């Protein structure tokens, strides 16, 4: 608990969740990780992040907060449901753009926490979607720039083949899963990483 | 000045005159270096009297030969093996050329024997520099009055350990020197510490000296004699003092090859 | 434009253990910088006395050592003047033997009773008597 | 992390110096262990790269991997040799000619790397090896060594010379700290 510990969960959210046909309940179980991962330690914080195949957009921002923590993601969600970019209308997602925001709060937490002591921070992404080459440059400058700050970059494949994300777990030292049986999706949250 | 020469008697002793005296370098701490002594490891290892050490072939055959052979193949570094003669040079290591059939050590080493060649000798210094146990410097043999005690200005840590079989002693010639040595004895009465014995360690010291090289190196370096704590008294080896923050060159242990050892892995540690 | 840490420490305690002119004893490492630290400590005094400026002699055992000297001593003065030079104006220069440095000399007067100082005499001899006729033949 | 594509020849020291129970029960059986721990991390850290398998024993070089880009071979190969030990004394010339054949084949922007786990004191070899790391700096093959105990001068320059990695290893923690450092890329 000394260690004030921040982890930023990014979800794709692509419609390729329509595949998944449950996005209700990849919501429910992810609120289930996030109150363990609160409540295990004082120091430990979350942001949650959606990467959606139009932009990125921050869902939240302590344990405390849970609640509120609750109810912004439920909201947030329903509002990015709309048409657009609609089933496999837009195979890929814009995760380079959330990678960016991550470490753009990260590094903001980083700098408080740097009047105090160091900062320990991780980025979990839970990938529906499928990479494109377009998204090649982009990904990578993000992915790099967290391996040279040690952040690592987990993430959990449900469905679909993001090789850039394997890559940048590889590169990130992180971890990377392709689940089989996504519904088994909250033991792979608390149990693989 | 000679390096090291702290103990200061020897020189005023030798001048009949009282220079000023002055220690003018800043020394870095003992743990660089290491000076073991040798002599055996249980109660029935009694070959080594050295009442006739130059005629004891059962000595010559056990540590002598035994122990060099132990800790050269055990710790498997460049090292050169310094001799009181020739003789005993010859005697301990059979070598491809062998003084008798009856010698006591069979392990590739390399000669330095007189008519020793300025080309020749940096054949050999080459050869230890280069790879294996053996060259000049290297698992060779060498006596240390010789010419390797000129050594090689390398900047490569070319040596490593030097195992001196026999302390480095000398004789007094029933001559001018007899006459030297009763004038001596007017005057000092303590003249043979003095005459005989210091004045040959400063012969052991320069090749260990030669060895080691200075503050920004480091190394180890040994002595088989049984009248080894003698040598040890009066400062008379490099072991002495330098600066009292040091925390001391202390040398006792249970077993050399193995101290050597765990001293080589906390030099590869530093 | 400097020198060593240690040779600043030492300077003042050297200087009086030379003030005495006539003998010192110097502590020192088991070689290396010893020397080229002596060099260091004698470039506080390369003019103590203006009016007569004393001069430095090292002593020697074998031939490869003198190369030693000359090589870290020429680092330390770089060149003669400021110029090119640092810390000492110095001149300076190896010596040994005729013995040694001159092999034709030992060769043509072969016979046993020809001493190496005999032989700089001979050779003064030919040149003398080249230089009053004998150039052409001696 | 991607950017360019590594191909990596692994030379291990298979001499009677590597059965001493110095690091682990036989030097043989630490090294290796922690070699395939290390083949896993690489190929992990570097996607897109090679790795070739070659040791040297009983006076003679030998291959136990063909150069390829799956780790799976390598760690299978690295299991393999384990049961057949080590004896004798090294064969250094003959394995950079044959890593220096498969090296020489590979295109301009990938690296060309040999990494040695050195034990001895020498090598059997008669050819001259200067000619040799002359040759490995004009082709661009660069060379390490990870020494057990050992500052031998003709591997160190041989390591110097092909770009600047020769390394002491004192400990299993150590070893692991130095194959974690070769896992590692190039700038590209």
């Amino acid at each position: 608990e000394d260690e004030l510990n921040l982890l930023v969960i990014v979800v794709d959210a692509n419609p390729i969740w329509w595949g998944k046909q449950t996005l209700s309940k990849c919501i429910d179980a992810v609120m289930v990780l996030g109150n363990s991962h609160l409540f295990m330690n004082r120091s430990n914080k979350l942001a949650v992040i959606a990467s959606h195949i139009q932009e990125s957009r921050f869902l939240y921002p302590k344990y405390e907060l849970l609640t509120s923590a609750n109810e912004v993601i439920v909201e947030e969600i329903k509002d990015l449901m709309t048409k657009s970019d609609i089933k496999g209308q837009h195979t890929e997602t814009l995760l380079a753009g959330s990678l960016a925001k991550a470490l753009c709060y990260i590094h903001r937490m980083n700098k408080e926490v740097k009047d105090n002591q160091e900062m320990k921070s991780r980025i979990l992404v839970i990938k529906a979607a499928e990479d494109s080459a377009l998204q090649y440059m982009n990904f990578m400058n993000v992915i790099f720039a967290a391996q040279k700050q040690n952040i690592l970059i987990d993430a959990c494949v449900l469905d679909s083949d993001s090789g850039l994300l394997q890559q940048a777990c590889d590169i990130t030292g992180g971890l990377y899963l392709k689940v089989p049986q996504m519904p088994s999706l909250l033991q792979y949250l608390l149990w693989v990483f | 000045t000679s390096g090291t020469l702290s103990p200061l008697d020897i020189y005023p002793k030798i001048l009949d005159f009282h220079p000023v005296t002055m220690a003018t370098f800043t020394m870095t701490l003992a743990r660089v270096c290491l000076c073991p002594m040798i002599i055996g490891r249980g109660n029935d290892q009694v070959a080594i009297s050295s009442k006739f050490e130059t005629r004891e072939d059962i000595a010559v055959i056990r540590n002598y030969g035994n122990l060099l052979l132990e800790m050269s193949a055990v710790v498997p570094d460049g090292i050169v093996a310094f001799f009181t003669s020739y003789q005993y040079m010859e005697s301990t290591v059979a070598s491809w050329y062998e003084q008798g059939i009856l010698e006591n050590i069979q392990r590739n080493k390399l000669l330095f024997i007189e008519t020793q060649d300025g080309a020749e000798t940096s054949v050999a210094l080459e050869k230890y520099q280069e790879a294996c146990e053996n060259g000049r410097g290297a698992i060779l043999l060498s006596v240390a009055r010789g010419k390797v005690s000129e050594g090689i200005d390398f900047v490569h840590h070319y040596g490593r350990a030097v195992i001196m079989f026999g302390v480095p002693y000398v004789y007094t010639q029933s001559r001018i020197l007899k006459a030297r040595l009763e004038y001596l004895r007017d005057q000092f009465q303590i003249r043979e510490n003095d005459f005989l014995t210091f004045d040959a360690m400063r012969h052991a010291a320069q090749c260990v000296g030669r060895a080691i090289r200075g503050k920004t190196d480091y190394g180890l370096m040994v002595f088989a004699d049984k009248r080894f704590a003698r040598g040890d008294k009066r400062g008379k080896l490099p072991r002495w003092i330098q600066e009292h923050l040091t925390d001391a060159n202390l040398n006792l242990t249970v077993d050399e090859g193995v101290q050597v050892a765990k001293y080589f892995l906390r030099q590869m540690a530093q | 434009d400097y020198i060593y840490p240690e040779q600043f420490s030492y300077m003042r305690e050297l200087k009086r253990t030379l003030d005495a002119k006539g003998h010192g004893v110097l502590e020192m490492p088991s070689g290396t910088g010893k020397t080229v630290s002596l060099l260091a400590l004698i470039m506080a005094y390369q003019r103590a006395y203006p009016l007569e400026v004393t001069k430095l002699i090292y002593c020697s055992r074998t031939v490869p050592e003198i190369e030693k000297v000359i090589e870290e001593l020429r680092k330390l003065l770089n060149f003669y003047e400021k110029q090119e030079g640092e810390k000492l104006p110095f001149l300076g220069l190896a010596l040994s033997s005729r013995k040694n440095l001159c092999i034709h000399p030992e060769v043509t007067p072969l016979r046993f009773g020809k001493d190496v100082d005999g032989k700089c005499h001979s050779l003064t001899a030919s040149y003398v008597r080249a230089q009053y006729q004998h150039d052409t033949s001696l | 992390r991607l950017g360019m594509m590594r191909h990596l020849y692994v030379v291990v020291d298979g001499s009677r110096t590597m059965e001493d129970q110095d690091l682990k029960p036989n030097r043989l059986t630490c090294t290796l262990k922690l070699l395939e721990y290390f083949v896993e991390e690489y190929f992990d850290q570097n996607p897109i790269s090679q790795i070739g398998i070659i040791v040297t024993k009983s006076k003679r070089a030998e291959k136990l991997t063909e150069l390829s880009g799956n780790p799976r071979k390598h760690i299978t190969s690295l299991k393999k040799a384990v049961d057949m030990t080590c004896h004798g004394e090294p064969s250094l010339y003959n394995s950079l000619s044959i890593a220096m054949q498969t090296l020489k084949h590979m295109p301009g922007h990938t690296s060309r790397e040999v990494l040695i786990i050195f034990s001895s004191l020498t090598t059997c070899d008669p050819s001259n090896i200067y000619d040799l790391i002359k040759t490995l700096k004009a082709a661009k093959i660069r060379v390490s060594v990870i020494g057990l105990s050992a500052e031998v001068r003709v591997c160190t320059v041989l390591a110097r010379e092909t770009g600047g990695t020769y390394h002491v290893i004192l400990d299993e923690s150590h070893y692991k700290e130095l194959l974690t450092h070769h896992v590692s890329p190039p700038p590209a």
